[PDB]
RNA sequence: UGGCGAGAGACCGAUAGCGAACAAGUACAGUGAUGGAAAGAUGAAAAGAACUUUGAAAAGAGAGUGAAAAAGUACGUGAAAU
RNA sequence: UAUAUGCCGCCCGUCUUGAAACACGGACCAAGGAGUCUAACGUCUAUGCGAGUGUUUGGGUGUAAAACCCAUACGCGUAAUGAAAGUGAACGUAGGUUGGGGCCUCGCAAGAGGUGCACAAUCGACCGAUCCUGAUGUCUUCGGAUGGAUUUGAGUAAGAGCA
RNA sequence: CUGACGAGUAGGCAGGCGUGGAGGUCAGUGACGAAGCCUAGACCGUAAGGUCGGGUCGAACGGCCUCUAGUGCAGAUCUUGG
């Protein structure tokens, strides 16, 4: 009573009936995984550019 | 009618003519198979009493929590609006209505 | 201005007293509103029919 | 025979006409057709396929975000349209005087908007007002906001709310939720 | 409805929708919410995850009406008032005609802070507050009023 | 245990009776049912209250 | 959802509706517990065919009643298989 | 439409990789005959109202199992988060950047500048939990201010739900 | 008006034909003959099917706008009858 164990032939066909999806990079990549200390450090370098470009600018 | 004084009793053996009062007025006989309006008889005590009962901007409701409801259109001709004065200042002039066979 | 509907004596004899009209008649006819409601309440007097 | 690259004959997947047997729709329908087909401005482009959008499509614009739009650098003149309703806020108290031109209104929106010095405007008087659509903003109101669009896309580690009748302890917080009971998520 | 449904649109097709490889029958997969453990764990695993085991403390007896403890923030706290005195209460920002809001008579249990509430002081009685909702209204120029 | 009676909402069952009376009003809705009102006086018709 | 007395129907219309529209819990089967049918509709009214002839009789053929017996008590229309 | 003639044409249904099959059902005809109704829901549409919504458990009425009108609650929604005690959402035009339909200004036009709702990505702020920091005072060891952190939620960020 | 394209089982969706019954309408048809049945007679629609003429017959039935369903058959060693 055995039968097909595996095959990969129409697999290939299946996948390019909906065309291999390109994975949408963006401007802005999550910093998930960048190093932490680096991030706390990007984080107040932000929040201190933005007090310079929203206080001084009147 | 808006007060019975024998209307009832006295059109309820002629054929087809059906009474309703002002504070029923029941859908299933205003517009009898989904089809809308029914030649409907009027008495002037009734007329008085149906603005009392669905409100207008002046009386206020007689049903709690009731307002007559909003258009979403001014007018229900839109030729009319489509010609009258602003539109065909801000419209592009007219093609033939059917075309030329070219080629 | 409301359009002045006449009032009718018995005897036809369409009288010179005149009323507005009350409001009602300016109200949006929406075939399908009644159309649907309806249907929902024409299935209201509706008895059980069942087999045994 | 022809080799076919895409799907033959597709339906474009858009609307061309209300689904709605709303009459009156239809007639602001069969306005902006003509207004779209006739004036060549864009304003005409984003009304007509405003109107075939459906309910859940056009959410409804709260009148505090009239008042953000009319807080906004030069526009506090513009006339401004919602496609859709408008439905009253309680939460402000200084709201602007100008224009506000929707579908429909709700009894408080009418309520504050006449009150504040404003008039509430049926999209025919606006396409007589504005036939190009002079001086308008088109707003809409936030369509990922539904309690359904909440549960959308559930899976593993997406945190996107699984659906479910009764909230609270003991329902869905066991094995799968937390790092004791098995693994978390 | 029944003339609208698509197994009226299957009178003279065989299977009527539910295929001829695979028959339809009695039920294939279990009665109800058979095989949690099992041939469904790809099932209770994502769009359930949790389903099984315990988490808390067990509430005998327990009675929702010691629960009753709706919120009410600041944002709104004047549609408690009615709207004909709302008008001449924002006006005359000022004491010794503050409006009295019982905050109990619409069934609130608690009033939270959810961003300005206005210049007019506002003695608002609850049974409980919150700490930024307290000093938001201590602000304004009214009080808190605890009562039960 | 068929459901039999069905639900309405009160609004919307106010507002076909709304436009179920507004319609009523001028006749090519009223001539559209038959209702041969072709020789009247005019429309809504209302007689006296002696009725 | 039992008994009696009532009113009704977006139900079924005689292979349906109760098992039962009829002498139906009947005919019938089983030692018994029990099982359990089929079967309605000539015409307005029997006026359901006097009389003659063929045949031993059933019947036929004429005659006649009937709007019509291409309605004759194997009876309304009377399909398909055959 | 019948027949003659030329060429073609194996009985349908079914499982099946494959049946005209030396696979199974089918002698014929008439009638009956098989995804229906309900409870709770999901997604999608349409309608009413919309910070709400839901008349119909019940009451008054009635041309009386229909229609009509209605109080009080109650259900869902308007607030999450924790096992729980409990606490419970604006530093800032409720933010910053990028991309944005449309609108406004200039320009004949192409385009340039401003504004940028929805939506997409991302950095922040705030609310609850967890782990830290733990000051003034102190029914003198209770109490939490401030500050946090590659932790965490089905959160907020001028409400979108109800029928 | 212009252009492209048209295999399809399981399957999905759309536009529709038919049936029993319900609200409306055509002040519809009809014992100077409705429904039904037969009809190598005819017309329309791609098709579901619709329509007419002839015969038979004997009292009810349709078009359209919507509603509702015990709604469509060649097959189930399908049920009953022949």
């Amino acid at each position: 009573a055995k039968s097909k164990n595996h095959t990969a032939h129409n697999q290939t066909r299946k996948a390019h009936r909906n065309g291999i999806k390109k994975p949408k990079t963006y401007k802005y990549p999550s910093l998930k995984g960048v190093d932490p200390k680096f991030r706390r450090n990007h984080k107040h370098a932000l929040h201190g550019t933005a007090k310079a470009l929203a206080a001084a600018k009147k | 009618y808006a007060e019975d004084n024998g209307i009832v009793k006295a059109l309820r053996n002629v054929p087809g003519v059906e009474t309703a009062n002002v504070a029923s007025l029941n859908l299933l006989q205003l517009a009898p198979g989904a089809h809308l309006g029914r030649f409907v008889i009027w008495t002037e005590a009734a007329f008085t009493k149906l603005d009392q009962v669905w409100g207008s901007e002046t009386v206020a409701s007689s049903k709690v929590g009731y307002t007559l409801p909003s258009h979403i259109i001014s007018t229900s001709d839109v030729t009319r609006i489509i010609n009258s004065s602003e539109i065909q200042s801000a419209i592009r002039p007219a093609g033939q209505a059917t075309q030329k066979r070219t080629h | 201005s409301r359009p002045q509907v006449t009032v009718h004596s018995l005897t036809g004899e369409a009288t010179a007293n005149a009323l507005p009209l009350p409001a009602v008649f300016s109200a949006p006819i929406r075939p399908d509103i009644v159309h649907t409601v309806f249907t929902s309440v024409n299935k209201n007097k509706r008895q059980a029919y069942a087999v045994s | 025979g022809i080799d076919h690259t895409s799907k033959q004959h597709k339906r474009s997947g858009h609307r061309t006409a209300p689904k709605s047997d709303n009459v009156y729709l239809k007639l602001l329908v069969k306005l902006y057709t003509f207004l779209a087909r006739r004036t060549d401005a864009p304003f005409n482009k984003v009304v007509l396929k405003a109107l075939f959008l459906s309910k859940i499509n056009r959410p409804p614009v709260s009148v505090s975000r009239i008042a953000r739009a009319l807080k906004q650098e030069g526009a506090a003149n513009k006339t401004v349209v919602v496609v859709g309703t408008v439905t009253d806020d309680a939460r402000i108290f200084e709201f602007p005087k100008t224009t506000v031109a929707a579908l429909r209104f709700t009894a408080g929106a009418r309520a504050k908007i006449v009150k504040a010095g404003g008039e509430c405007i049926t999209l025919d008087q606006l396409a007589v007002r504005a036939p190009k659509g002079q001086n308008t903003l088109i707003l809409r109101g936030p369509r990922n906001s539904r309690e359904a669009v909440r549960h959308f896309g559930m899976g593993p580690h997406k945190g996107k709310a699984p659906r479910i009748l009764s909230t609270g302890r003991k329902f869905e917080r066991a094995r799968g939720r937390r790092r004791s009971k098995g693994f978390k998520v | 409805p029944s003339r609208f449904t698509k197994t009226r649109k299957h009178r003279g097709h065989v299977s009527a929708g539910k295929g001829r490889i695979g028959k339809h029958r009695k039920h294939p997969g279990g009665r109800g919410m058979a095989g949690g453990q099992h041939h469904h764990r790809i099932n209770m695993d994502k769009y359930h995850p949790g389903y099984f085991g315990k988490v808390g403390m067990r509430y005998f007896h327990k009675q929702q009406a010691h629960f009753w403890k709706p919120v009410l923030n600041l944002d709104k706290l004047w549609t408690l008032i009615p709207e004909d005195k709302r008008d001449q209460y924002l006006k005359s920002a000022s004491k010794e005609t503050a409006p009295v809001i019982d905050t109990l008579a619409a069934g609130y249990g608690k009033i939270l802070g959810k961003g300005r509430i206005p210049n007019v002081p506002v003695i608002v009685k609850a049974r409980f507050v919150s700490k930024l909702a307290e000093e938001k209204i201590r602000a304004a120029g009214g009080v808190v009023e605890l009562i039960a | 245990w068929r459901k039999w009676n069905v639900k309405v909402n009160h609004n919307e069952k106010r507002y076909a009776t709304a436009s179920a009376i507004a319609a009523t009003a001028v006749a090519s809705l009223v001539l559209a049912r038959g209702h041969r009102v072709e020789k009247i006086p005019e429309i809504p018709l209302v007689v006296s209250t002696d009725l």
